[PDB]
């Protein structure tokens, strides 16, 4: 169980190679989190252990850059720059008829 | 959702046709160049104004902000200085 | 651990401040602690510290005793 | 020996000024020279441990971090929830100062912030009423300026908050713009962008500052004094500080999107319309041009200044704070002495000579005390225009009685009126000295009684090194950045209150019986719990004061349906700890908190044994046991305990 | 308004506002106490009308007295003129300043 | 109904402007169409990178404001509302503002 | 340290100073050439 405060994620743990290990993705919810295995089995010994991760949500370096659905919006600024420039090329360097 | 490439492609066509109806109505009016003579506090200024553009065009790309602001820092004095001489000798020319 | 740092200057005195970590070892406490019965009751707390008295080399001039979180207005 | 006339004038300009920037600083650190330096009244120490992350981690560590030590259910991004001016300033000036090995440790630094940008603030304030007239006025202001009340109580050595440095950003950004009106260049403007985008980053009364530019230029319209300059000025201060402004990460999209930037625009597209209209109206003739002729709302803790109704009648969260009472006029008085006699003067003196940036000033004025009078947080927006009108006023009155007289170059009246104004000027100076010693710099950590005892501070201390690495504790969020900065762990709730229903969770758990807290705390994953009791050393504000205002925001969000805050009373509507108080409140979790084994303790001389001093009473229950909660501390005045929480029984039993 | 009307309504407005009109509005005070003892932040409606009228009394003592200054009046009426400025203002500082000591008291 | 005042008014436009201020004007016109047509493809496929939205659009008014205002500087007709104001010094400020302006809008893009 | 009745007096003393300075100023303004 993949719990904050009530479970986000439930699995199996798929018996490979005598340990316990399932894979999965980390939901979009941050804060912390708890790993969490329960076996309560009647006659079996009952087992808890839980382990505390923490999940960060994002970094301003991880965002995704250079959407095609924004080619208008990147090109547009910078003609206004190209632009500029050949006005202070011709705004100064002018002669008068 | 997203709209497709060939929309996007075609916008950015759009946007950069008004450069050329801009360069259309300057050489109609009859824009020249010819006052520009070549003189060397000119010729840096131009040359250290458009290393700034491109250096903004860099720091998009590669650069943060910390490297591109001391690098803006160096090239707009120099700018700077280059801009103050050639506009001392603009005014002195004007009158 | 217990730190001793001792800085020399040539133009006044020279000042030594040590960190000290302390613990009381033996006996660890069990239930809880309950400052009504160690205060109206004597008895009460025998293997417990409550002060301890360091000997300074008797030129010593500013002492502070402070914490890691700021003063201790508990010295004399 | 003769000097000339200019070496003197500026000589005495000099050594004025190097005066007045000594005394505010002298005057803001009292509370240094008593107790040992440390930041108080724990909104600061949240503020303390961010400046001394960026300190030590680095600014792309710190521009996006995560905090997983507070809000310990949800997550709190540290990163982007606040405006981060203060602490780039701390940190840039720490750095500076390490540089040329000057060695200072960060708390000295955040201690000695507030006086320095106090100091700062005096020259700023001079320029800026220099601008307006003679010099003379300006160094009467930043004179007056530097030892007025109120300023001083909000900015103290040691306290390290945000509307210190903040004061300072909002006068840089007001002189700027007065320069850019009477100047009327982009480069002015310019400056003023980049002053705003400061203030933005250093405060949140940024939004106050961009809703007086464009009223200003508005009311300028009105008065027909409408020019090229303006014009000028406003649009590049505007777009720029749009911009600037946006991209703060706390802001966002707030100025395009939410209603507190829509004054601005609307000032914006009516000075376009206007601009082209009148271009239009020169090049056509007269006959010709008379042919011719999704949004967010207010968000609240601004609205509640405009209607001073809506907070305390409805969020129960924003009024439970002491200082969001309108003001009195004795509050009034004690800030300011001299300077109240002085606002009609100043204002006298604007009204009849009417100039581009006279009606912003006016315009401040105005508004400034209008929120004054609507709360009483937001009196320290009022001291820094006080002084310079109050200056102007009283520099005018100098100036018009220092002519008369017959030895420069009936007449005894002008010397009476000096006399009586140098009279004036010393007892204010007094005035201000008085209440800056007696009243404004304590401690809120330490409880002054000379006898001192730091129950807080030992307590944090033990919590800090007796229990686990991962020990949660839960408290009030009045004490949240506190315990995190001095306990060091993990917390539930904070002083931020930007989730509304974990505060009424423990808020829930507070007030209800030990079997339904039990279930919410195991819920929650709580260990110890700290509840501040203070009922031996008669401490009002104590945790059982505050016993109200926890049901009353507890019992409001969906599952507080049981709670009903009338059912802790009297029933003629009293509200007694004594035998006479209600059966829900002596059985409350709270009420067998902090009155653990108190029954028996005398506290006063001719009283019975179970005495509250702060309530003045005798406690219903006298003896019971807690079957949820072992004692882990108690302070040694017992005004703060700490209670483990416990287990579920072994054998599985009950244990209500 | 001309500049003066607008002042006037100025004046008007500061009075009102420093008589702690909010706080009545906001939290509804009794008329007459049975000035409060102890509590600073305290106003009776009728401490603050009275207070008040002290403030906007001395800053029109100010003006009255810096306007008396201007040039080719009558002596006989300038000399009552200046008498009455004189004396509002320091009636006005005075009487304030024994107002505040009485309402808190261990003033300086 | 409303034409003869416009040709009129287009007509008198040309003779009371010199050179430099009709080159200004082009410039103007050609900022004003990138942004018309920026926010009309805004307007029409929605906006998903908001904040690269307004970066690129409040580029285009930037600019569009700058070149307004060294226009106003710069014609003589306004000589007595400055009064130190050089031309040259109010280019100076338009390629400071300029260099701000687009520094700020690189920073906000995407 | 420094005791407090020590920085009240200190800074009395410097404010009265500095307006009485200030109050001078005003009257070598007034007399200028
Ligand atoms: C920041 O942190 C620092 C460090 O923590 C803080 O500094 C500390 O501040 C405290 C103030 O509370 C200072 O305390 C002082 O300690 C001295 C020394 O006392 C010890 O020696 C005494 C000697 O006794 C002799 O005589 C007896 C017989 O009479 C013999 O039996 C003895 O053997 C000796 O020969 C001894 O009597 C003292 O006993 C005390 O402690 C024991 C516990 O061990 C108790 O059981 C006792 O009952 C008793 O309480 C002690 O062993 C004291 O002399 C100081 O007392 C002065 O001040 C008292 C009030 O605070 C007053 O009652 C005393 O009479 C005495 O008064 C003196 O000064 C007055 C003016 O101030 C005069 O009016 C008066 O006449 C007299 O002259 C005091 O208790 C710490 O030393 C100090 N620590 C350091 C390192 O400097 C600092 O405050 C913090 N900053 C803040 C909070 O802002
Ligand atoms: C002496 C005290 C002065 C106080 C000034 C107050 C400044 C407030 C700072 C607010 C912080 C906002 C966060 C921010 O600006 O974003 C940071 C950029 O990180 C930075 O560069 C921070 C430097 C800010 C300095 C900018 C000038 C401030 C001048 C104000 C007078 C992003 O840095 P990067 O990671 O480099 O992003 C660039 C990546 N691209 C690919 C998109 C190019
Ligand atoms: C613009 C770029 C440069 C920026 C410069 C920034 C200037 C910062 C000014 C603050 C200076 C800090 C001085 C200071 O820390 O003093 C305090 C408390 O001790 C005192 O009594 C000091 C109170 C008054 C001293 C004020 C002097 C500051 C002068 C600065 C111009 C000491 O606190 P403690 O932590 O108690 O130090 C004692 C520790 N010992 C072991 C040494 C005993
Ligand atoms: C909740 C808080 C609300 C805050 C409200 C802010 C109140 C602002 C205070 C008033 C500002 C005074 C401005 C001012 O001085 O304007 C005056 C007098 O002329 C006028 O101003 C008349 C126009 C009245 C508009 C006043 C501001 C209204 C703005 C609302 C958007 C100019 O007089 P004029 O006669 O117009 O011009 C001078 C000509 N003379 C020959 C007379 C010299
Ligand atoms: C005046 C016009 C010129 C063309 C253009 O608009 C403005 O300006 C181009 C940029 O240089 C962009 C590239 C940058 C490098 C980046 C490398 C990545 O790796 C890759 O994924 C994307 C890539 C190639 C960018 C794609 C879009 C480009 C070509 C933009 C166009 C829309
Ligand atoms: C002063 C002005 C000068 C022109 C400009 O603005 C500022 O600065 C230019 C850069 O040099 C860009 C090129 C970089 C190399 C890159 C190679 C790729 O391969 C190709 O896909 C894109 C390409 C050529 C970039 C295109 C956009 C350019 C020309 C930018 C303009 C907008
Ligand atoms: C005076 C003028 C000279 C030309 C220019 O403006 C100022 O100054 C150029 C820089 O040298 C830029 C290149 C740097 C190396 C960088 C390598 C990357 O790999 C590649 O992706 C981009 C690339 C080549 C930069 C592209 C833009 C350049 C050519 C800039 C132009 C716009
Ligand atoms: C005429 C002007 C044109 C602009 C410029 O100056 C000369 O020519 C650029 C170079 O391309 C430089 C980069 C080289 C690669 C190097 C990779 C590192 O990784 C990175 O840290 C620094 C980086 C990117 C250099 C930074 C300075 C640049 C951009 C220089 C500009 C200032
Ligand atoms: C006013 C005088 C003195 C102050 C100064 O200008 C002239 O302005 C200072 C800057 O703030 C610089 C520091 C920034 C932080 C940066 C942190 C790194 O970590 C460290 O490596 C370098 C460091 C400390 C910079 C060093 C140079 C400083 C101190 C500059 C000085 C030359
Ligand atoms: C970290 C510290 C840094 C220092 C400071 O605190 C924080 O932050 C400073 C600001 O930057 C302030 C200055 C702004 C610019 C302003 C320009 C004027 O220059 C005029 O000079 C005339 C003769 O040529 C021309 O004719 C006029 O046009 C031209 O305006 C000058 O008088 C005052 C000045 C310098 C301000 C003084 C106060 C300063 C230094 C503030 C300090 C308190
Ligand atoms: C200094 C400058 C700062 C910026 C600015 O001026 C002053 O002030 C901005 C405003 O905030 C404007 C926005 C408001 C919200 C409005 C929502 C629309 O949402 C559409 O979404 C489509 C999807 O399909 C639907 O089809 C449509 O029906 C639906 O209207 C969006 O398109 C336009 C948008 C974002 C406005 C654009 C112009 C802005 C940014 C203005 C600028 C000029
Ligand atoms: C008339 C009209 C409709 C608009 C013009 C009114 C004017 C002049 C300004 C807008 C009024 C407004 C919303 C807020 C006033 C802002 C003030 C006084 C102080 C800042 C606000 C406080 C809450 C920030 C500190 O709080 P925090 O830092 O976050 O703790
Ligand atoms: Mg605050």
């Amino acid at each position: 169980e993949f719990v904050r405060i009530d479970p986000f994620v439930r699995t199996f743990l798929k018996k490979k190679g005598g340990k316990y290990s399932v894979q999965f993705k980390l939901p979009d919810v941050y804060g912390v989190f708890q790993f969490k295995v329960d076996y309560n089995r009647l006659g079996y010994t009952h087992l808890y252990s839980s382990t505390q991760v923490s999940v960060r949500p994002l970094q301003h370096t991880q965002y995704e850059r250079f959407i095609p659905s924004a080619y208008p919006y990147y090109a547009s600024a910078f003609s206004m720059m190209l632009g500029l420039f050949i006005f202070s090329i011709v705004f100064l360097h002018m002669k008068e008829k | 959702k997203r709209p497709p490439t060939v929309v996007s492609n075609t916008f950015t066509a759009l946007i950069l046709s008004p450069l050329l109806l801009l360069f259309a109505l300057w050489i109609r009016i009859g824009a020249n160049v010819s006052n520009f003579t070549f003189a060397p506090s000119t010729i840096i200024f131009h040359l250290g104004h458009a290393a700034m553009l491109g250096l903004m065009y860099v720091y998009w790309t590669q650069l943060n902000m910390f490297q591109t602001l001391k690098y803006l820092a160096i090239l707009g004095s120099v700018t700077f200085l280059a801009g103050n001489r050639m506009l001392a000798q603009q005014a002195v020319k004007r009158t | 651990s217990m730190t001793r740092v001792i800085e020399v200057s040539h133009w006044g005195n020279i000042a030594v401040e040590e960190n000290v970590d302390l613990k009381h070892t033996g006996a660890v406490l069990k239930g809880p602690f309950s400052r009504y019965d160690y205060q109206r009751q004597p008895d009460s707390g025998i293997s417990s510290i409550r002060s301890f008295k360091t000997i300074l080399p008797a030129a010593a001039q500013d002492v502070y005793y402070r914490d890691e979180i700021g003063n201790v207005s508990t010295s004399h | 020996l003769r000097l000339s006339y200019e070496k003197q004038d500026t000589l005495l300009k000099l050594l004025i000024l190097s005066m007045a920037a000594v005394l505010s600083f002298s005057t803001r650190l009292f509370a240094v020279l008593r107790f040992e330096s440390v930041i108080h009244e724990f909104d600061p120490y949240f503020n303390y441990r961010t400046t001394r992350f960026l300190a030590e981690e680095g600014f792309y560590k710190f521009h996006n971090w995560f905090d997983d030590r507070a809000w310990y259910p949800l997550g709190r991004i540290i990163g982007g929830t606040i405006y981060p001016g203060l602490m780039i300033t701390s940190a840039a000036i720490y750095h500076v100062l390490h540089f040329f090995h000057i060695t200072i440790d960060i708390r000295n630094v955040c201690v000695f912030l507030a006086p320095l940008f106090s100091s700062f603030t005096t020259i700023v304030t001079y320029h800026l009423t220099k601008e307006l007239k003679d010099a003379g006025a300006g160094l009467l202001a930043a004179a007056m300026i530097a030892v007025v009340p109120g300023y001083i109580s909000r900015s103290v050595a040691g306290s390290y908050d945000n509307e210190g440095i903040a004061i300072f950003c909002m006068l840089l950004t007001y002189y700027m713009w007065i320069k850019a009106v009477k100047t009327g260049s982009i480069c002015w403007a310019a400056k003023c962008a980049l002053a705003y985008f400061y203030m933005v980053s250093s405060w949140g009364g940024y939004v106050f500052l961009i809703n007086l530019i464009p009223l200003h230029v508005l009311v300028l319209m009105l008065t027909g004094r409408f020019s090229h300059r303006i014009y000028v000025a406003y649009c590049t201060v505007y777009c720029l500080g749009t911009i600037l402004s946006m991209q703060i990460s706390f802001v966002g999209f707030q100025p395009v999107l939410s209603s507190e930037h829509m004054a601005a625009f609307g000032v914006f597209g009516l000075c376009q319309i206007h601009a082209f209209v009148d271009y239009l109206r020169s090049k056509l003739n007269p006959q010709q041009f008379e042919v011719l002729f999704k949004i967010s709302p207010w968000t609240g803790r601004f609205y509640s200044l405009l209607d001073p109704s809506y907070a305390k009648n409805n969020i129960p969260i924003i009024a439970s704070v002491s200082e969001h009472q309108p003001t009195t006029w004795s509050s009034y008085y004690f800030d300011l002495q001299l300077l109240v006699f002085m606002f009609p003067v100043g204002l006298y003196y604007c009204f009849s000579n009417l100039s581009d940036a006279r009606i912003f000033i006016i315009m401040y004025g105005v508004t400034s005390m209008y929120f004054s009078a609507v709360m009483v947080r937001l009196m320290l927006v009022l001291a820094p225009v006080m002084c310079i009108l109050s200056g102007i006023g009283v520099s005018q009155v100098l100036s018009t009685y220092m002519k008369n007289l017959d030895i420069s170059r009936k007449n005894e009246v002008a010397s009476g009126m000096i006399l009586v104004m140098a009279f004036f000027l010393i007892t204010y100076t007094f005035h201000s000295t008085w209440v800056t010693s007696e009243a404004y710099s304590s401690p809120s950590i330490v409880l002054s009684a000379r006898i001192i005892f730091d129950d807080f501070r030992e307590a944090y201390y033990w919590l800090r090194h007796n229990t686990p690495e991962d020990a949660k504790v839960m408290s009030w969020w009045d004490y949240g950045y506190q315990i995190t900065a001095m306990a060091n762990r993990t917390i539930l709730v904070d002083n931020n209150t930007w989730n509304n229903t974990h505060i009424s969770r423990v808020g829930q758990a507070m007030a209800s019986t030990e079997e339904k807290a039990y279930e919410i705390m195991r819920e929650l994953d709580v260990s110890y719990v700290l509840v501040i009791f203070g009922g031996l050393t008669g401490y009002s504000s104590d945790d059982i004061n505050k016993f109200l205002w926890m049901v009353r925001i507890g019992g409001s969000t969906d599952t507080g349906k049981h709670i009903k805050e009338n059912d802790y009373y009297t029933p003629t509507g009293e509200f007694r700890v004594d035998r006479e108080g209600s059966p829900v409140l002596l059985n409350c979790l709270m009420y067998k908190m902090c009155y653990y084994r108190f029954g028996q303790v005398y506290t006063e001389a001719k009283r019975p044994p179970g005495f509250d001093r702060v309530r003045n009473a005798e406690i219903g229950n006298k003896d019971f046991e807690l079957d949820v909660l072992e004692e882990a501390y108690t302070t040694e005045h017992w005004l703060v305990r700490i209670y483990k929480v416990k287990d579920l029984d072994n054998r599985g039993l009950s244990r209500t | 308004p001309s500049a003066m009307t607008v002042y006037a309504l100025v004046v008007v407005s500061y009075f009102l506002i420093t008589g702690g009109i909010i706080y009545d509005v906001i939290v509804e005070p009794p008329s007459v106490g049975s000035f409060l003892a102890y509590r600073v932040n305290g106003q009776y409606i009728m401490e603050g009308l009275a207070s008040s009228f002290l403030f906007t009394m001395g800053g029109l003592g100010f003006i009255i007295l810096d306007r008396s200054n201007a040039p080719n009046i009558p002596k006989l009426n300038r000399f009552l003129l200046l008498f009455i400025g004189f004396v509002c203002v320091l009636l006005s500082f005075f009487m304030a300043r024994v107002f505040m000591r009485m309402k808190l008291p261990g003033y300086l | 109904s409303v034409v003869s005042v416009i040709s009129r008014f287009l007509e008198e436009y040309l003779s009371s402007t010199p050179q430099r201020l009709k080159l200004l004007d082009a410039y103007l016109l050609y900022i004003l169409l990138t942004g018309a047509l920026q926010f009309g493809y805004c307007l029409l496929v929605g906006t998903f990178p908001f904040n690269s939205f307004l970066s690129g659009f409040i580029s285009c008014v930037g600019s569009f404001i700058l070149a307004v205002c060294l226009r106003i500087q710069i014609n003589p007709q306004n000589k007595a509302d400055f009064q130190g104001i050089s031309p040259e010094r109010a280019f100076a400020d338009f390629l400071f503002a300029s260099t701000i302006l687009h520094l700020v809008v690189m920073n906000f893009v995407g | 340290m420094i005791t407090d009745v020590q920085l009240a007096i200190f800074a009395n003393m410097l404010g009265v100073s500095l307006f009485l300075l200030v109050v001078l100023y005003h009257y070598v303004a007034v007399n200028n050439p």
